[PDB]
């Protein structure tokens, strides 16, 4: 993967839960043209999808379709430790669909499945790592609600969750199966 | 019955003085024409829509057909006209005054409408009543019979009527006879136009699905013919052309053991792979299409005020030709002497395609260059 | 009476630029699936993506008895809840809360 930019278009940013799928967050209502998208996970088990425009690097919605209530760790509390980096939606270098205009799905859709997932949740907040490495670089922030951190090889692995209150991760628990 | 017909000819010829008359004498002499709408106002390779044609119209009504007569008004929007299939026409009415012969511009109008396959032309002489001799008009007669068998048309067997459109509409006879003549000559001589449902079985694949336990099923809208169940269909397009068989046709409200012409329906294929069929292919009568990869064309260039190039291009000139469902890069080969084709006018080219595609005389095609329509062309002549 | 859609009870206007609802209670065998947004937003992904057809219905309609095939495959071999399926060509995850008691589907995908 590849993300290389941050916009600071003020947008409200709706984020949903229901008790079938576990989150989903939706910063843009797209119909100018579909997404393509970034599948990561163990493809069986615990599977995450990442969308992002065709025309730029604006994303779309990543949304955590199933998770394992093995591959996941509730933990006492936060590390909450947030430098404060630039806001606004990241862009990604869509250099991956290098044939995205072959018009057929299979070349559309690029997911390296061997990276598994961890998900740290508590009642305070919940965040996300990918790959199982010890990376860590800057933290763009799109809302005050949710936050999105960047690796030092050129790529996403931390995502994070703010003002949750219990009430919606009963469902978050519920849908997580 | 509705036929229809255009005219062609020099614009201060009286082209628009015949019409007038052709509608106000035939009707005193028959009925009044009726009012009747039976024709789309567009034409096929739907990406080329929205060019702005003027398309000039009127509509008569003879005892045994109604005609709708269609001219245009400047060189432009004739070719425009001619290249798109806005307006189709089974026939055409050549427009000549006797007074001067046929001009350069109706002569690259006829070579034009041989081009894209005007079926048959008829001749009316205007002006007939300005000459007091016989033997000159049996001159200019015999010199457009010439020009029309030139260009491939009968002009040996081209009906011509000697008349004057003005002194017809000034109630004089002798000249509403010759007119109605001419009207003898559209009903007799220009056949019954070919329905679209009994040419041959044509159907552009849009997507293409597979359903488990059911096999390949394609979606797209048949564009001719009728298709029934059973079968054998040859699918023709970037791969070689493959057979197989329609095991059933469904429709979005009932499932159907016929598919006709202008029905959005989806087939049912036998034996065949979805790794196999692609969008730019058709399924056809088996020897009825053959793909190619080069073929002759006239092609019109869109001006800066309907969309297209700001400059013109060369013979380096690489665009996307949109074909019924998909484009493909061509490159063009220009008639000798031309070193650029600018924006707005028509030309003549050599287009050969990177993959084969299904196609015929007459097929039209847009001429696309990142997804925007920049012109329209019609293709002329298949090659290897 | 129709093909297939007299198998789905639509819950939702159509997705923009199709026919196939946005969730809907699919009836494949008796079986009453519960078809969670999502799949269909990967459906209508697929239909949209081609670019517009205008003929949008009729490959609605295919897609929509695909799935069927598909879920009663899945249904010969049992449902893995929250497990991705082997169904050649697609991949499909179910879920059943217990105020449900039909399940869901909340993942469907056409290579």
């Amino acid at each position: 993967l590849t993300v290389d930019s941050v916009i600071n278009e003020p947008r409200s940013v709706a984020i949903t839960i229901d008790g079938y799928i576990p989150v989903d967050i939706k910063i843009i209502d797209s119909k100018k043209l579909p997404p393509l998208y970034w599948r990561g996970g163990d493809g069986k088990k615990n599977l995450l999808e990442l969308a992002v425009l065709p025309e730029n690097g604006f994303l779309s919605s990543i949304t955590l379709v199933m998770i394992a209530s093995d591959s996941i760790h509730k933990t006492d509390s936060l590390s909450v430790s947030l430098p404060s980096s630039e806001c606004g939606v990241p862009v990604v270098n869509t250099k991956l669909w290098s044939h995205s205009e072959s018009d057929d799905f299979s070349r559309r859709f690029v997911d390296d499945f061997s990276l598994d997932i961890e998900v740290i949740i508590s009642s305070e907040s919940m965040l996300l790592t990918i790959g199982e490495n010890k990376k860590v670089t800057s933290w763009i922030k799109c809302s005050d609600n949710f936050y999105l951190g960047i690796d030092a090889g050129r790529n996403v692995v931390h995502l994070y969750l703010d003002k949750l209150t219990p009430s919606e991760v009963e469902s978050f628990f519920e849908a997580v199966g | 019955p509705h036929v229809n017909v255009g005219t062609i000819g020099h614009v201060d010829h009286g082209k628009t003085t015949l019409t007038a008359a052709i509608t106000t004498v035939l009707a005193k002499t028959y009925g009044g024409a009726a009012r009747a709408f039976d024709q789309i106002d567009n034409a096929p390779e739907e990406k080329a829509r929205g060019i702005t044609i003027n398309t000039s119209h009127v509509e008569y009504d003879t005892p045994t057909r109604h005609y709708a007569h269609v001219d245009c008004p400047g060189h432009a929007d004739y070719v425009k006209n001619m290249i798109t299939g806005a307006a189709q026409m089974d026939g055409a009415i050549l427009v000549v005054a006797a007074t001067d012969g046929p001009m350069p511009q109706t002569r690259e109008h006829i070579l034009l409408g041989r081009q894209v396959g005007v079926p048959y032309i008829i001749v009316f002489l205007n002006k007939c009543d300005m000459v007091d001799d016989e033997e000159l008009l049996e001159l200019v007669e015999m010199e457009v019979r010439e020009l029309l068998s030139q260009y491939d048309f009968p002009g040996d067997d081209t009906p011509i009527v000697r008349g004057s459109a003005l002194k017809a509409l000034e109630g004089d006879a002798e000249w509403e006879a010759k007119i109605l003549e001419l009207a003898g000559f559209l009903d007799s001589y220009i056949p019954e136009p070919e329905r679209a449902i009994d040419k041959p079985f044509l159907l552009p694949i849009e997507d293409v699905f597979s359903i488990s336990g059911r096999g390949t099923v394609v979606t797209g809208r048949v564009e001719r013919g009728i298709i029934k169940v059973g079968e054998e269909v040859e699918i023709v397009g970037i791969k070689e052309t493959q057979k197989s068989t329609c095991t059933g046709v469904e429709m979005f409200r009932k499932l159907l053991d016929e598919g006709r012409a202008g029905e959005n329906v989806g087939v049912l294929l036998r034996g065949i792979k979805r790794e196999e069929i692609e969008r730019g292919q058709v399924l056809a009568k088996p020897g009825t299409i053959k793909p190619h990869t080069k073929f002759e064309s006239e092609v019109y260039i869109l001006s800066k005020d309907e969309g297209g190039r700001h400059t013109p291009f060369f013979k380096g000139y690489r665009p996307q030709f949109y074909f019924r469902t998909t484009d493909v890069t061509g490159t063009i080969e220009l008639p000798e002497g031309v070193e650029m084709v600018m924006p707005g006018d028509n030309i003549k080219m050599v287009v050969t395609l990177i993959h084969p595609i299904a196609m015929d005389d007459g097929l039209r095609f847009a001429i696309r260059e990142g997804g925007r329509t920049v012109g329209a062309g019609v293709v002329a002549k298949v090659l290897s | 009476t129709g093909t297939v859609f007299d198998s789905i009870k639509a819950t939702q206007p159509a997705i923009p630029g199709t026919s196939i609802p946005k969730s809907f209670e699919l009836h494949v065998n008796g079986q009453t699936v519960w078809v969670n947004p999502n799949a269909t937003k990967h459906m209508g992904e697929y239909l949209t993506r081609n670019g517009l057809s205008h003929s949008t219905a009729e490959g609605s309609q295919a897609m929509l008895t695909s799935l069927q095939s598909a879920v009663k495959d899945a249904f010969s071999q049992g449902l893995k809840f929250n497990e991705k399926m082997q169904v050649g060509r697609w991949e499909l995850v179910f879920s059943q809360r217990s105020s449900d008691p039909y399940p869901v589907l909340k993942h469907a995908l056409y290579k």
